[PDB]
Formats: C-alpha cells, sequence, structure tokens
C-alpha cells in the first residue's frame, strides 16, 4: 500500500515543477553552475515513479527551501 | 539493482539538501 502512498506524494509534490524549471532559467546568472545541474536532475527524477518514499520527505524539503530563498512569500 | 539506483537519487538530493542556497 506504500506504494500507492508513494505514488500519490509524488503526483502532488509534480505542482511545484514548473517553480523549480522557473528558478533554473530565471535565476541562470546568480546560481552556480552545479546548482542548475541539481535543479535539473531534480526535475527529472520527478518524471519517473520510482522514487523512494524518503527521497520524496528529501524533496518535499528542499522545495519549502527554494520558495523560500526565491520569490519568497 | 535497486540499492544502486536509490543510492544515486539520495546522493543528489543530499546535495541539494545541505545547500542553503546562500541569496
Amino acid at each position: 500500500s506504500m506504494k500507492e502512498k508513494v505514488k500519490a506524494k509524488l503526483v502532488e509534490i509534480r505542482k511545484f515543477v514548473p517553480f523549480i524549471r522557473r528558478v533554473r532559467i530565471d535565476f541562470q546568472d546568480t546560481l552556480s553552475k552545479v546548482q542548475g545541474h541539481r535543479l535539473d536532475a531534480l526535475v527529472n527524477l520527478l518524471d519517473r515513479e520510482d522514487v523512494s518514499m524518503s527521497s520524496l520527505n528529501k524533496i518535499e524539503v528542499i522545495i519549502d527551501k527554494l520558495r523560500t530563498r526565491f520569490n519568497p512569500r | 539493482e535497486p540499492k544502486i539506483k536509490e543510492d544515486a537519487d539520495n546522493a543528489m538530493l543530499d546535495s541539494l539538501l545541505a545547500d542553503p542556497f546562500e541569496n
């Protein structure tokens, strides 16, 4: 059943992918080069279905952080 | 093998976790 959980957490988190893709571009200049890479790696990650729930929890924290560092509030 | 894949995802995410994105 916790696979039906992972599937549902993933469907929900994907709502933030436009904001991650937008950050990577709108801050292309003031971002590290490897920071651009990982934001890209994270957006790809969210295309797959075989993500573990612990990975999903980290992404949840990663996305809270981005929302707070860029265009906050 | 799923350990190798799970590990690659986690190492990558640990690198975004640790980055404060100091702005």
